[PDB]
């Protein structure tokens, strides 16, 4: 009956996890996803697959990559004329077309350079597992729902009735245009929860093709914590996508994008900590302890372990 | 897949009908056609003179049973039961529900009327056609001239003078400069009257110093040319809605801007270098891409899966009445006209039938008004209910039939005439229990829902049981969404000013119907916005009276594909949220907006030299509602008035989804020219033509305004600097880290 309600803010640059995290809340704490709710995502997964492939097809022209196998030019022309908005089925010839494209070394080499254009971070996850998706009785798994991509806009609040307290978490859009709207959720904020894609260290924004994504996230975090609305607010910092860092850090070197890095190459742990340091260290206009956490928002158990802790930190301070 | 209007070949080449007439009994064999673009239904009748019907003015097409039958036996002698009536077509068209004319045709051929009727309707109710670009409405005028020709096929000059009758001395000098004929007594070969030449006639007729000004503004000091990137930067920076995501709604790429040059620029010397001229730019301004609205708005692109109480519903009060309350006609046609126009709640004041036939009939509370039998009204609903919208139609009864024999009859009349549509038991998913929400519009598609009092007519009631409202406390105690209550205007106003928030909360689960006070004897309307602000769904109005109030209603319900249902704002639906409808300051969670409407110019606004002024009003929450703005009346010019005006600001729109901008032009004296309702949350930014509309929201052709809108998200005064840093943090933090690094040596230690 008489529960207290606290209001948390999911803030970050675009494509960092905010919405995914919210799903994990809905799974762990919220109502979850019934098999009914999963069929709603089937269209979205189909669209993702096209979008991802069309992105790579344009990138073959942009980056000037030859299609290894001749007949894929025909497949390439088939998939690129599709309007993804009107997609609601994954039947032939498109299933075989995209599979045939995904198999092409030229398309694979284009994937190896996804840094140089805008490609989603669930593309390999989906495009490898096409057979399960092509299936005409296909029902997306819980992980399929987590990996799906749907850009957020405006200000959405999601309450979660946890036993002791209710968390009105407010998901927002991360892109630059969206940040103008953020002020209309700044009143009476218990805690800010900032998400940062650890993987974005060598990537440039969608809205700006010449500016580094982490440089922006970093800069955004430093600004946002020193705002009048957040005097009496804790600041949890989620450094997300740790799995992608471990994966990427083998070939792309952090030294090349942040020249004030002193640790060794191909070491994921050293790099994630540098990035944590970058965000919190040497801040003259900040005096609040920041409770960082290395998250992977697509890993239900990691988030179940992580957030249950963040809860005990928030309630303690209130 | 909202496809544009296509005229099938049967309508292009045409078919032979005999246009007959109830009144004068004029039999004329004619060939009905439709022009390629689908603007006009036309036919040659008397001797050789061409009649045109403007398809945008078509309200309904009827065939078979529903085609008006010839009462006069003299005509019916010339004509000739089932297969005879199979080839009848009645076209209904008019500027409002009340004033409609009927054009009865009959085909000579078999099952031909059904193709014309159905296709004429498809064109008449087409959405892109109603929301056509400015250039398309200009091309519609070109067509009308090329259609209506004399008996020897030529375009007479005196129609070009009729169309542009404002300054006929200018139209003469316009036509001479093109090389066309300019005397009132002579005509022009269709051959010689090219669209390209008509396009040049328009240019020389009306100078665009406003568009010249806009070209200087953008950049081109050397004005007669414009680079591709310039256009791109203009389109991306000035013509783009800034409330939108850069990923979901990307900016224009140069390749896309190239396709716009090829689409519009006439000069091949500019086009070869990827550049644009005033002509091409002016063409683009009124182009298919540069509308004031995005298609989504107009399209049926709203969620329809929410409970029925979560929607504003288009509603009629005493639908049967055509003019007055106390004395006036009772028409069955109005039910047709209401439902065809997207009304989803129509009222029926049923009364106890006399002892000869014992037939239930409809009329006003024993006033000086005529009568129509119930049986007929139900047949009219059956016909038109879902003709323009697949979503449920609530039947607002007002039963004054206390005889059991007629009660069982009118229930049969409902059962037999509607059949499968009529919802008689509750659905499996939504029982009539406590704690159950109403079914969604989606779930009740193609269902008639009766709203009648209880304790045979009651057993039909299920999801809309009316009850005598005690209080918002008593309603919450019960927690039954299937129950609802109607409220007379003044009693609704009482609950509005006293219990505004409890009203919203009530409306989150259950339905409130609202009708005008009984003292509005001349069918006067109350502002429906007043009760949409507290979430009232069924705000009933008099459709016969097209004042400002109905203009709004008709205007706003257009959106969401003329479905009749409009989704309420998030905070007026969600149980866990709450806010004060009388709030004078922004609500947290709701992104407020700020609007900047500026009236630049207007073209072909009236058919006689007169001064013209333009109003800019907003309708929303009381804090949003500001309706006192007005331009200065132009100096007796109607062709191309150019208002050198200060911008009309709306600095804080608290709840933009509820907010609706209204732009209306008037003659000096106050005579209505044309209006437009634009949803504030959807309206675009930069320079756009606002093609004006009549009071019943029918698209007018030539009267259009040019406006400059700015519609961004709201930023308070003190928090302007803070916002800039959220939008571009690298800049701010970069300076701070530089300042500190410049102080490096000086600190030391
Ligand atoms: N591999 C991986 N992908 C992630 C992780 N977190 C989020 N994503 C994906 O990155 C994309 C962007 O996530 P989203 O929550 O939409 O970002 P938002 O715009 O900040 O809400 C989605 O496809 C997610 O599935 C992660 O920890 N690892
Ligand atoms: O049209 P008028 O002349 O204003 O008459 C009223 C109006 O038709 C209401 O809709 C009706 O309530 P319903 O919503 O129940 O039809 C009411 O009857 P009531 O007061 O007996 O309910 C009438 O007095
Ligand atoms: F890119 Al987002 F929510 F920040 F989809
Ligand atoms: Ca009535
Ligand atoms: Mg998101």
């Amino acid at each position: 009956d008489a529960r207290r309600e606290l209001k948390l803010l999911l803030l970050g640059t675009g494509e960092s996890g905010k919405s995914t995290f919210i799903k994990q809340m809905r799974i762990i704490h919220g109502s979850g996803y019934s098999d009914e709710d999963k069929r709603g995502f089937t269209k979205l997964v189909y669209q993702n697959i096209f979008t991802a492939m069309q992105a790579m097809i344009r990138a073959m022209d942009t980056l000037k990559i030859p299609y290894k196998y001749e007949h894929n030019k025909a497949h390439a022309q088939l998939v690129r004329e599709v309007d993804v908005e009107k997609v609601s089925a994954f039947e032939n010839p498109y299933v075989d077309a995209i599979k045939s494209l995904w198999n092409d070394p030229g398309i694979q080499e284009c994937y190896d350079r996804r840094r140089e254009y805008q490609l989603s971070d669930s593309t390999k996850y989906y495009l490898n597992d096409l057979d399960r998706v092509a299936d005409p009785s296909y029902l997306p798994t819980q992980q399929d729902v987590l990996r799906v991509r749907v850009p957020t806009t405006g200000i959405i609040e999601y309450p979660f009735d946890l036993q002791s307290v209710i968390f009105r978490m407010v998901d927002v859009g991360g892109q630059r245009s969206e940040r103008r709207k953020w002020i209309h959720c700044f009143e009476n904020v218990t805690s800010i929860m900032f998400l940062v894609a650890l993987s974005e260290y060598d990537q440039v924004l969608v809205e700006s093709d010449n500016e580094n994504r982490m440089e922006e996230s970093k800069a955004l975090f430093r600004t946002i914590i020193t705002y009048p609305w957040f005097q009496n607010s804790s600041v949890i910092l989620f450094l997300n996508k740790k799995d992608l860092l471990e994966e990427k850090i083998m070939y792309s070197h952090l030294v090349d994008y942040f020249p004030e890095y002193d640790g060794p190459q191909r070491d994921a742990q050293a790099a994630r900590e540098f990035i944590l340091k970058m965000f919190v260290d040497l801040n003259p206009d900040s005096d609040k302890i920041i409770y960082s956490h290395f998250t992977c928002a697509t890993d239900t158990e990691n988030i179940r372990f992580v957030f249950a802790a963040v809860k005990d930190t928030i309630l303690q301070l209130n | 897949q909202l496809e544009p209007p296509t005229v099938v070949e049967t309508l292009r080449r045409g078919s032979k009908f005999i246009k007959w007439d109830e009144e004068t009994s004029s039999r004329n064999l004619v060939t009905l056609r439709v022009d390629p673009n689908g603007f006009f239904l036309y036919w040659t009748g008397p001797n050789m003179e061409v009649d045109t019907l403007d398809i945008s003015s078509i309200r309904d097409t009827r065939t078979g049973r529903y085609a008006r039958l010839p009462k006069d036996p003299k005509i019916r002698e010339v004509l000739g039961d089932a297969r005879l009536e199979e080839k009848l077509m009645t076209v209904v068209s008019g500027p409002d529900p009340v004033n409609t004319v009927f054009l009865n045709f009959m085909a000579v051929q078999d099952d031909t009327a059904k193709v014309w009727s159905e296709e004429l309707f498809k064109l008449a109710m087409n959405i892109l056609a109603q929301n056509a670009s400015r250039n398309t409405f200009l091309r519609k005028a070109y067509t009308k001239l090329k259609l209506q020709v004399n008996q020897d096929g030529r375009i007479p000059v005196k129609n070009i003078l009729k169309m542009f009758s404002a300054d006929k001395k200018r139209v003469e000098t316009a036509l001479e400069s093109c090389g066309l004929k300019f005397n009132r007594s002579e005509s022009i070969r269709p051959d010689e009257f090219s669209l390209e030449i008509f396009e040049r006639f328009l240019n020389k007729l009306c100078l665009r110093p406003d568009i010249d000004k806009i070209l200087l503004e953008i950049g081109a000091k050397g004005k007669p040319y414009l680079t591709l990137e310039q256009l791109m930067d203009f389109i991306n920076q000035k013509q783009r809605d800034p409330r939108l995501n850069e990923v979901l709604y990307p900016p224009l790429r140069p390749s896309q801007a190239r396709l716009l040059i090829e689409k519009y620029e006439p000069n091949q010397q500019f086009l070869e270098r990827d550049q644009m001229s005033m002509e091409g730019f002016s063409r683009y301004l009124g182009g298919e891409e540069n509308g004031i609205l995005p298609l989504e708005a107009l399209d049926l692109s709203t969620d329809m899966t929410q409970p029925l109480s979560a929607y504003f519903i288009n509603s009629s009060h005493n639908t049967y009445l055509t003019a007055g309350q106390l004395a006036g006609t009772s028409s069955v046609e109005m039910y047709r006209q209401a439902l065809l126009w997207g009304c989803r709640c129509v009222e029926l004041d049923v009364w106890k039938g006399r002892p000869p036939e014992e037939e239930p009939f409809i009329t006003h509370g024993f006033t000086m008004t005529t009568e129509v039998p119930l049986r007929d009204v139900l047949e009219a609903i059956a016909e038109t209910a879902f003709k323009t919208s697949p979503y449920p139609v609530i039947l607002s009864f007002e039963n004054h039939v206390d005889s059991a024999k007629q009660q069982a009859k009118m229930a049969e009349y409902c059962r037999s005439i509607f059949g499968d549509a009529l919802l008689i038991e509750p659905l499996d998913k939504y029982p009539l229990a406590p704690g159950v929400p109403l079914p969604s519009p989606q779930d009740l598609m193609g269902r008639i829902l009766v709203k009648n009092k209880k304790r045979e007519m009651s057993t039909l009631v299920n999801y809309i049981e009316p009850v005598k409202f005690k209080s918002f406390e008593a309603a919450r105690k019960r927690n039954k969404c299937f129950e609802m209550s109607s409220f007379v205007e003044t009693k609704a106003m009482e609950q509005l000013t006293k219990s505004p928030m409890e009203f919203v909360e009530y409306n989150k689960q259950q339905l409130s119907r609202i009708y005008p006070k009984g003292t509005r004897v001349d069918s006067s309307n109350y502002m429906p916005q007043l009760f949409w602000n507290v979430g009232c769904q069924l705000v009933a109005l008099n459709f016969q009276t097209l004042d400002v109030a109905m203009q709004l209603n008709a205007g706003v319900f257009e959106y969401n594909g003329r479905s009749g249902y409009l989704l309420k704002p998030e905070f007026m639906r969600r149980p866990d949220k709450s806010f004060d409808p009388f709030t004078e300051v922004i609500v947290d969670g709701i992104v407020a907006n700020a609007l900047r409407v500026k009236v630049i110019s207007g073209q072909f606004l009236s058919d006689r030299k007169v001064g013209i002024y333009v109003e800019v009003d907003m309708f929303g929450l009381p804090v949003d509602t500001r309706r006192k703005y007005r331009t200065r009346t132009s100096q007796g010019n109607s062709f191309n008035p150019v208002w050198d005006e200060e911008p009309f600001d709306f600095p804080k729109v608290v709840l933009p989804t509820l907010a609706s901008l209204r732009i209306a032009a008037f003659e000096e004296g106050g005579k209505f020219v044309g209006h437009r309702i634009l949803p504030v949350s959807a309206i675009r930014s930069g320079y756009h033509y606002v093609c004006l509309r009549n009071e019943a929201n029918q698209p007018l052709c030539l009267p259009a305004l040019l406006i400059y809108t700015e519609a961004s998200d709201y930023i308070p005064d003190d928090h302007q600097d803070y916002a800039e840093a959220l939008i571009n943090p690298i800049k701010h933090v970069s300076l701070m880290d530089q300042r500190a690094r410049q102080l490096a040596a000086l600190i030391g230690e």
